[PDB]
């Protein structure tokens, strides 16, 4: 009735609007048109923009997309044909609207890990300059240098510049860093197949190996090139100190912010299990060894690409041996308790969180102990889940959850034996955990092929199924709770435009400070299920 | 009958507490002699063990025994908000 319940808008936008609902907070009309349709139709041409919605013929399309491509919203290629001319078709970019959905969430951790140096004039200073970099887009460093005031110290500003290069966080811009993962693997496979001079029909295995291997080897090169490289950030002339170079300018990057709310999710999952003082032992630890973790650079390899059935482990693990090799070679070794803001070896403190292990934290190598980042993922998405319905559901529903996971696949006769205590209310949490997803429902007959009821039931699995549907908990709680933000700011837009103006009444004032309120809070419930998301992303 | 499935909500209350408990067989060894009540066999070895063995009851370490970690905390809208469930998406 009344249509109200929001029942309309529920069914028809899976991922999707999500993207066009961003950008159109960002931008709007156009801007939420020519992403929205690229996501829809995937990929897209410049012509092919201009027949579908007749946007406004070739005024909006080139104006549109300078606009997405200063702030990389738009994946770019371009290539030919034998028959002739060139074509350039465009792609959904990455998630750079994540980024935007994400803003000061990247500049909280910019100022929090800046720490190292206490309370200091950086605040107002690296906040403006960062917030001039994504704005922007793109930040060369001269422009850049210009639009700070004369007369004063000029590498104040510069005090942290080459400070920004830093480990992580902001690194160069590089060419073709914008590029899809399975165009530049075929744009890389060229030199590869085309590489034999008639040598010899012997062994077709072997041009496997040739382009593979050589293929890896040209790859890693090219992954590695905006990872770590001192060229440019490390250049010091005399005269002076070490000054970056005025010429190459830089864009931020996805390592050390994914990289820091992992170790939260880390610590989230550590501070239940230790103490306090534990979890800033293992903290110590993971500050100085993010420099060479890959962890949510994980796959890099993935997309763009087949696995194999045969060959997949010969793929896995060769990833699974370089992430045996870079941790186990590389990461530092035994310190003693290094500095920080209990005297003597702390060591003592980590022999407890060596002899508790389950399920995680200090499995060691003899002479030096590291945690792995493999093994390490399949126990932190187990402990998350668990918490997801533990805090959905009562405490039935966890109990029955694990049920299914400790053996597998089995009826309801040692189900009743073995999980609690009552028939009845089994059978409802039964239904109402088999209600979405993420145990299926097992098929097996009973004295015949396929009959009728009172075949024998089973209850197992669905690991991804029972992940995609945090998945769905991605978009449509910030849907709902950014567009009725959004409603919020058209309702009240008339009194918004008068409160601009005067930058009077009783009743004036009373639905001012109700937006604002309005306002903070569902900001805050944004960043809270955006924390909740950022973990269910992978495996 | 109805009389079983009543009992296990009882003796497994508060005995947690006083719970590193070695020998995890033993473990029941202990609370199947116990309240003079003296529970009758080994089927209650595998009952409060793998019954209970999920979420914070006791953790589960090698050499058959269990430990203690998080039960210890635990032991200690406007316009639109939440709602966190169904709506399919």
């Amino acid at each position: 009735v009344m249509t109200i319940s929001s029942l309309e808008q529920r069914t028809l936008n899976p991922d999707l609007f999500l993207y066009k609902e961003l950008v159109k907070a960002h931008l709007g009309e156009r801007a939420a048109s020519v992403i929205g349709m690229l996501v829809a139709l995937g990929r897209l041409s410049v012509r092919e923009l201009v027949e579908k919605i007749d946007g406004m013929d070739v005024d909006s399309v080139k104006t549109t997309l300078v606009s997405l491509t200063q702030l990389r919203c738009v994946k770019y290629l371009q290539e030919t044909a034998i028959s002739g001319k060139k074509t350039t078709y465009y792609y959904y970019n990455e998630e750079g609207i994540h980024i935007l959905l994400y803003s000061g969430l990247i500049i909280d951790e910019i100022i929090t890990q800046m720490r190292v140096n206490d309370e200091e004039e950086h605040k107002q200073l690296v906040a403006e300059i960062v917030q001039n970099v994504i704005s922007l887009g793109s930040l060369t460093v001269e422009d850049y240098l210009s639009s700070v005031t004369s007369d004063s110290m000029k590498y104040t500003i510069s005090s942290l510049f080459v400070q920004l290069c830093e480990m992580g966080y902001l690194i160069q811009i590089s060419k073709l860093h914008y590029t899809p993962i399975e165009d530049l693997w075929q744009f890389l496979y060229e030199k590869h197949y085309k590489n034999i001079p008639r040598n010899s029909p012997l062994s077709d295995l072997k041009k496997r190996s040739q382009a593979k291997m050589n293929a890896k080897t040209d790859f890693a090169k090219i992954i590695n090139k905006p990872n770590e490289l001192s060229q440019i950030l490390t250049v010091d002339p005399k005269t002076s100190l070490r000054i970056v170079k005025p010429t190459v300018s830089l864009t931020i990057n996805l390592d050390r912010f994914m990289k820091g709310r992992r170790s939260k999710q880390l610590i989230n999952l550590a501070k239940t299990r230790v103490g306090s003082v534990t979890a800033q032992v293992y903290k110590i630890a993971l500050r100085l060894t993010e420099q060479k973790s890959p962890k949510i650079r994980d796959p890099l390899t993935q997309t763009g690409l087949l696995q194999d059935l045969e060959e997949a482990k010969s793929f896995q693990d060769e990833a699974e041996l370089v992430e045996e090799k870079t941790p186990g070679l590389t990461f530092n070794a035994i310190d003693l308790a290094r500095h920080l803001p209990s005297a003597s070896l702390i060591n003592s403190h980590l022999k407890i969180l060596a002899s508790s292990n389950f399920p995680f934290l200090n499995e060691t190598k003899p002479g030096v102990y590291y945690v792995p980042y493999s093994k390490l993922m399949p126990v932190l998405k187990s402990s998350v889940y668990e918490y997801v319905i533990a805090s959905t559901l009562g405490p039935s529903a966890m109990r029955l959850s694990r049920c299914i996971r400790d053996n597998k696949l089995v009826s309801e006769k040692i189900i009743n034996s073995t999980a609690l205590m009552k028939e009845k209310d089994i059978r409802s949490t039964l239904a109402s955990l088999i209600r979405y997803n993420s145990v299926e429902i097992q098929e097996v007959p009973r004295t015949a092929d396929r009959s009728a009821s009172r075949a024998v039931f089973l209850f197992r699995c669905k690991e991804t199924h029972s992940y995609n549907f945090m998945r769905q908990n991605l978009e449509w709680n910030m849907a709902n709770l950014l567009f009725k933000k959004e409603k919020l700011k058209q309702e009240n837009s008339t009194l918004l435009k008068k409160a601009n103006r005067d930058d009077l009444l009783p009743s004036e004032l009373n639905q001012l400070k109700m937006v604002n309120e309005r306002e903070l809070n569902v900001f805050a419930r944004l960043s809270r299920l955006l924390s909740l998301w950022e973990v269910f992303q992978m495996a | 009958d109805i009389e079983f499935i009543n009992s296990l909500l009882t003796i497994v209350w508060r005995f947690i507490s006083e719970n590193y408990s070695t020998t995890q067989e033993i473990l029941e060894f202990i609370t199947a002699a116990q309240v003079a009540n003296v529970e009758l066999t080994p089927s209650n070895i595998r009952s409060l063990c793998e019954v209970l063995v999920y979420d914070d009851k006791l953790e589960k370490v090698t050499h058959d025994c269990y430990r203690v970690t998080l039960e210890s905390i635990l032991q200690m809208s406007k316009h639109d908000k939440e709602v966190v469930y169904f709506d399919e998406w």
